[PDB]
């Protein structure tokens, strides 16, 4: 293949620019995101049935719909939660390959079909099957600066005018809203109820029978007869759609004519639909829309158009009106993505001049400096082809990569340029010759790799995900830089190239020149008789290759194991969980004191902060709240002091002080929608009909029993919530039939007056909004106000609450959650800082088996993961190892020699785990990818040591020992330029804080480890194995 | 309402004896309050707990303490079925003929879930089994609408 | 897949034309195979357990728990789940002047839970220290319940 | 009976809200009769599944 | 390997029968595929063995 | 025509000027793939411009 791209030059150019163009196709078609999907597909059904409890949920909607999810394809989990607001909430989770359209509509149909039994009371409501991503590609928030608007008429001005906008985006997805568009609300004053000796019930009907759209019918209509000129539609009295026009329905009349109205009872007014949550920009009474990403887009452009749409309507809405962004990510993604780009053509610049600082000829740099860009453009064409986009993952998966790509480029340039010299032969002919010495070893090296890398690919599940970008995308650079360097590369050298005759080792004449060649002289016949003294002498240099090893698996174990480092994404978000039977005003004076401290103190650093009373995650209480905080610009933000891990640290120091309050800030994770910190997500199930009750017992037993091990369990969390006081009103059925009174008419009364009834809709400016009715506050906050409550008997005397109704308090659960069908609570928790995951999980499933009668455990979320793996690594790198043996037995034909390749494994891991461990970097999926790109890189430089000596000793017969000197002599050099060139342009990595610097750093640091050290030590070591290999056989 | 009651409640219902004992080593209130009216003793009688409804009122509790309803600790721990609360709260000088706002004793709790050896315990201390509720509902026309045997022969 | 979703996208057109006593029972729309893959037998081999109390417990604690597994596309219970079931009697019911429907109707007006409301609610009012939840009826959970119904 | 601005009010204007983020859209029309009567059609790209 | 899974959750609530509760599987057609391959495995063995 | 009133096609008119756009590129790169397999073919750049 090379000599025939050797006399056809041309034809390897047409080549290098069809996957040159074929990457132009690709880097402008390519979707750019932060993080490719990699969760498990999911689905979140959901459904408010309003003014309810959590076992009017549990028994009407949850068990209903948790029985009739029945035939579902690839069905792991069905996750509930029940609420006291209302709202159900069920998680199902399917497996990693699923259509999550498909799995979609399996949930719509499977619930269709589940609808006619839950209540007359939710259908209206409806319920809303949608993807769980959790992922707002960006939020945006509206406020009124002078203070005239609330919540509840910003939310409705960015419904109906703004939602609709966005939405005709490109790539936008669903859109999400804070807040609640316009709805007409009927606050009542029972006082004023019982005087005119009516309830809230005729008022249900007068507005259900005065609000109705009814059908007519036509003129002329068909069949008509002979001689009918005219058809026209008829229109009956239809909906209201001002105010004022509800104040003006009838209800009742008296005796003496005079004609009762709503005006004259009830108070009318616009607001929101639910009122629980409330958001605050900076204190600002603000709401705002959430638009998370279109499956298939890029998500700059998507951010740049719609900073473009919302500033197309900007002169239009009303003055005093103001946009700000208080979350987004797309200021951390270009970064992220252009601190590699600044990266890769830094690292083809260094291989430029390191190249003219070893060959010195201009005309030998330019071959990789057109070779490599070559191959990452055909990298970005086989990714726009699986479908693949650019992550952060991929453009590290090629940055790692950039040293295989370097490699397979000067190994073809220095080999021609080191004939040209010792035999002073043409380029043309020199060429032809070397690459009859290197076209089956760089092949031997693209079946190694391969093998090295696609294992990696088939592993566990969501890391699986990230692996097989990582493994898709280096697989693509080596197989193309491969190619490259049998394709392109020897016409480059055979045309760019210049003559130089024989005896041209290279002298230097006056500058940095002269000195460089004559050292570099120098070192090589000192290094050259030093591996001479070496080999006089094994054991010794053969048993410091048992102390590495044992350094290597003793280190290995040092090293705390984790997923992704978290990092500066310019946010972060503060909880707040109240004590129980907590109001709304408290949430607010401690997100207030949140907010002044974050203005007041933090201000050099916050940008602004978002806070949302009612939005808590794991809970939507009116206990909890959250906030998020944005921060400035990174140039804005200097130092470390002034970063989030540190104002993470600040705040909850601080807010430890206020009192009553759990109040804890922390920084976003790398993936949102996964879990952090390297927990466990267990969970206590009853299986025997337990009580709520007696399985909470069992849940604080295990608490109790798993604070005796502190060694292995550190924070043992219950995510759930306490039991808390509750308002049990029973109702009497003899004193209630004794005066004659329906009890479909008090359960109306009281759900209608404490927890408002969806009526009827009614249009306003062309859109449908909501009929809700309730009582007014100051009547429905206290008991001992329920007597104030009047409910009409057929007699027409109208009877209390109080003779009907005994009261009473009880601690009921205000959340109740599940577990694939069955009562559950979950428990989490994490393993100590030097203990392994697997411990903490035998060890509280060694302490769940000494539960009561009938309480079984289970495992969720990322724990659920590694039980149905774990065991595939080992057994894909071992048949990874024996792929690699048997593809380089084929290369050298030989049994034994491979081991001498294959014995240089641990030489570049003792590195980066030395590295790692100086800088305190925890075990990443960027190290394990570090890891095997130096594995790959230092057997792609000693398969060539061994080939040459190999090929010296058969075709040459020169013998074993002199060989394997000439072979380390002629290697030398290019293993340093690749060694150097790696160096210079991953250490911009090892430094480079501030965005993507826990992901750079982890990166560089593994690698500039493992590259010290496989070059180093392995300059010295492979002919030591080799000529220890051949001996023994 | 102080900071040392709060903990108290918050030991009471979670079922600790080191936090209640060390909290009353302090000078805590045990005569604290919820925003809804309950001593510790309440939440023990509610949640099964002696050896703490044993302490609270040696360190001076409020035996007859009432919510903002009416409900004592009787009423919570003869609603349940704790025994060996009810025999104790008792002998420390608790109503047995108390009363809600509502009107309902002890035993109209007691008979509702067929807890007999608590009804005879409490009529043996002078329960009143001719009371009525506000409802006009003694005792035993409760035994008899949940059709129970053993109360209505009780009650003779 | 597609061709259960064109078949279930037709039934919605028809489902509203159904008596409520139809709908009320459950439809179900189902690949499968005419052909049972196995059977799943449950036997209490003492005794104390009828036919009844052994169906009932496969309905509850397994059967749910396996219909969601992935490659089930159906499963046939040979039995049946509780059920309060109420044996009427009508020489006791034209002495009391009674018929069925009465029974029906005190039954699903005294077995039902109301969404009462919120204690403290959402718009509060300044001053207001107390959140709760209220709690008017619930499902009567026994056989003891149903006999006191009025 | 609903005539054709109630429908585009009630049923059309809050259906064409979500049909907005299908992936391969080329575009979409929609007919508000006066017979309560109403339809929307989407149009996607070639080479798109139906 | 549906059988296999059902076969696997049946194990996940044997612990929790009560006192008495048996599992038996009276029909199941699977012991017979995994056994006529069995059998035409080791025949192909015996085959090059011959 | 007035202000806030724009003109779109569609149906058969909406891949007329598709076509009409697309055109224009597909000249070329039907070219500059003629010329690139050309001057592999005799390995010159000579011939396919010629």
């Amino acid at each position: 293949m090379p000599n025939f791209f050797i006399d056809r030059p041309i034809f390897a150019w047409v080549i290098a620019i069809i996957i040159m163009l074929a990457g132009g196709l690709a880097i402008l078609k390519l979707p750019v995101a932060q993080y490719p999907t990699i969760a498990p597909p999911a689905v979140t059904i959901s459904a408010s049935y309003p003014g309810a409890d959590a076992k009017t949920v549990q028994d009407t909607v949850t068990q209903v719909i948790e029985q009739n999810m029945n035939g579902i394809d690839n069905l792991m989990y069905m996750s509930s939660n029940s609420d006291s607001t209302g709202t159900v909430q069920i998680t199902l989770t399917f497996e990693s390959g699923t259509d999550a359209d498909i799995a979609q509509v399996q949930v719509q149909n499977k619930l269709q079909l589940a609808m006619p039994l839950l209540p007359q009371e939710v259908q209206q409501q409806g319920v809303s099957v949608e993807k769980s991503s959790s992922s707002f590609l960006m939020v945006v928030g509206v406020i009124n600066t002078d203070g005239t608007m609330t919540q509840e008429d910003i939310s409705d001005y960015v419904a109906a005018n703004m939602k609709d906008a966005i939405s005709r985006t490109s790539g936008v997805g669903d859109v999400q809203l804070f807040g609640s568009q316009y709805a007409m609300r009927i606050w009542m004053n029972p006082n004023e109820l019982n005087k005119f000796q009516l309830t809230p019930v005729d008022v249900i009907t007068a507005i259900k029978a005065q609000n109705a759209q009814v059908a007519a019918g036509q003129l002329g209509g068909t069949p008509p007869v002979k001689g009918q000129q005219l058809n026209a539609s008829i229109i009956a009295q239809t909906r209201l759609t001002s105010t004022e026009e509800f104040g003006k329905i009838l209800l009742k009349v008296n005796q003496d004519g005079s004609r009762v109205l709503l005006r004259d009872v009830a108070k009318i007014e616009l607001g929101g639909e639910n009122y629980d949550i409330i958001a605050e920009f900076n204190g600002q009474p603000a709401s705002g829309l959430g638009i998370k990403l279109a499956t298939g887009a890029n998500a700059l452009d998507t951010a740049a158009a719609i900073r473009a749409e919302l500033a197309k309507m900007e002169p239009f809405f009303p003055s005093g009106l103001k946009i700000v962004y208080p979350y987004d990510t797309t200021p951390f993604v270009k970064i992220s993505i252009h601190e590699v780009v600044k990266t890769l053509v830094e690292a083809i610049i260094l291989v430029f001049l390191v190249m003219y600082l070893f060959l010195q000829n201009f005309r030998a740099t330019l071959i990789p400096t057109i070779a490599v860009p070559v191959v990452l453009l055909g990298t970005f064409a086989v990714l726009a082809a699986f479908g693949f986009s650019i992550n952060t993952l991929t453009m590290f998966g090629m940055v790692l990569a950039i040293g295989l790509l370097v490699d397979d480029a000067i190994v073809v340039v220095e080999n021609v340029e080191r004939v040209m010299a010792e035999e002073g032969l043409p380029p043309k002919e020199a060429t032809r010759k070397s690459m009859g010495q290197i076209q089956g070893a760089l092949v031997g090296i693209a079946m190694v790799l391969s093998a090295v890398f696609v294992p990696m690919a088939f592993f566990g599940g969501s890391t699986g995900a990230i692996y097989r970008q990582f493994s898709i995308t280096i697989v693509s650079a080596m197989a193309l830089s491969v190619l490259v360097a049998l394709i392109l590369t020897p016409a480059l050298c055979a045309t760019m190239l210049k003559p130089i005759a024989k005896g041209d080792h290279g002298e230097g004449k006056k500058g940095f020149f002269g000195w460089f060649n004559r050292m570099f002289e120098k070192s090589t016949h000192h290094y050259t008789d030093s591996v001479g003294g070496i080999l006089r002498s094994t054991g010794r240099y053969l048993v410091l290759y048992l102390i590495i090893v044992v350094g290597m698996a003793y280190l290995f174990v040092r090293l705390p194991s984790s997923f992704l480092p978290d990092e500066d994404q310019g946010v972060f978000m503060t909880m707040v969980q109240l004590p129980a039977g907590a109001t709304q005003e408290r949430t607010q004076k401690v997100l207030n004191e949140v907010t002044h401290y974050y203005l007041t103190k933090e201000k050099n650093n916050v940008e602004s902060v978002f806070a949302v009373n009612g939005f808590g995650f794991a809970g939507r209480g009116q206990n909890t709240g959250i906030a998020f905080v944005s921060l400035k610009d990174w140039a804005d933000r200097p130092g470390e002091e002034n970063k989030v891990e540190a104002i993470t640290m600040r705040a909850t120091r601080a807010f430890s002080q206020i009192k009553d309050a759990m109040v804890f800030a922390f920084n976003l994770p790398a993936i949102v929608e996964l879990g952090t910190a390297t927990g466990f997500d267990f969970e206590l199930i009853d299986q025997a009909g337990l009580g709520h009750e007696k399985l909470t017992q069992a849940r604080n037993q295990l608490l109790a029993e798993a604070a005796k091990h502190p060694d292995m369990l550190t924070s043992v969390r219950p995510n759930g919530l306490e039991d808390t006081p509750q308002f049990k009103i029973d109702i009497d059925q003899e004193k209630a039939q004794a005066l004659g009174v329906s009890i479909n008419d008090i359960n109306t009364t009281l759900g209608a007056a404490w927890g408002g009834s969806y009526v009827n809709d009614f249009i306003d400016r062309g859109r449908v909004k909501k009929v809700y009715v309730m009582s007014e506050a100051k009547y429905r906050m206290l008991p001992d106000d329920i007597g104030d409550w009047y409910v009409r008997a057929a007699d027409g005397q109208m009877v209390p609450f109080s003779a009907f109704s005994s009261s009473r308090w009880e601690y009921g659960s205000p959340r109740l959650e599940r577990y694939n069908g069955l009562p559950s609570m979950e428990i989490l928790g994490q393993a100590a800082p030097g203990k392994s995951t697997g411990e903490a999980m035998e060890l509280m499933e060694q302490l769940a088996s000494k539960l009561p009668t009938g309480v079984g455990y289970d495992w969720t979320g990322m724990s659920y993961q590694e039980r149905l793996s774990g065991n595939q690594a080992p057994s894909l790198y071992a048949i990874s190892l024996i792929v690699v043996f048997l593809c380089l037995a084929a290369l050298y034909e030989s049994w034994s020699i491979p081991f001498s390749v294959m014995l240089v494994v641990p030489l570049g891991v003792i590195g980066a785990l030395l590295a790692a461990t100086f800088r305190g970097l925890t075990n990443d999926v960027y190290f394990q990818v570090g890891l095997l790109t130096t594995i790959g890189l230092s057997a792609k430089n000693a398969i060539l040591i061994v080939e040459f000596a190999k090929d010296l000793m058969d075709k040459e017969g020169k013998g074993l020992i002199e060989a394997t000197l000439d072979a380390v002599r002629m290697r030398l050099r290019p293993i340093l330029m690749t060694s150097l060139a790696f160096i210079l342009g991953v250490m911009p990595l090892v430094i480079s804080t501030g965005a993507g610097s826990g992901a750079q750093n982890a990166v560089g640091t593994g690698v500039m480890g493992g590259m010290v050290t496989a070059t180093v030590l392995a300059i010295f070591f492979v002919p030591v194995f080799f000529v220890v290999v051949r001996r023994r056989f | 309402g102080s900071d040392l009651g709060k903990k108290l409640l918050e030991a009471a219902r979670a079922g600790r004896d080191d936090e209640v004992r060390i909290l009353m080593a302090n000078g805590a209130d045990v005569n604290a309050a919820d925003v809804v009216g309950w001593t510790p003793l309440h939440l023990a009688a509610y949640w099964g707990h002696l050896e703490i409804v044993e302490v609270l009122l040696k360190n001076g509790a409020d035996v007859n303490a009432y919510d903002t309803l009416g409900s004592t600790p009787l009423h919570l721990a003869a609603h349940f079925g704790h025994l060996e609360i009810v025999e104790v709260l008792l002998k420390n000088g608790a109503d047995v003929n108390a009363k809600d706002d509502n009107g309902i004793t002890p035993l109209h709790l007691a008979a509702n879930r067929g807890h007999l050896e608590i009804v005879e315990v409490l009529l043996k201390y002078g329960a009143d089994v001719n009371a009525q509720d506000k409802f006009g509902k003694t005792a035993f026309d409760i035994s008899i609408n949940n059709g129970n045997e053993d109360l209505a022969e009780i009650l003779q």
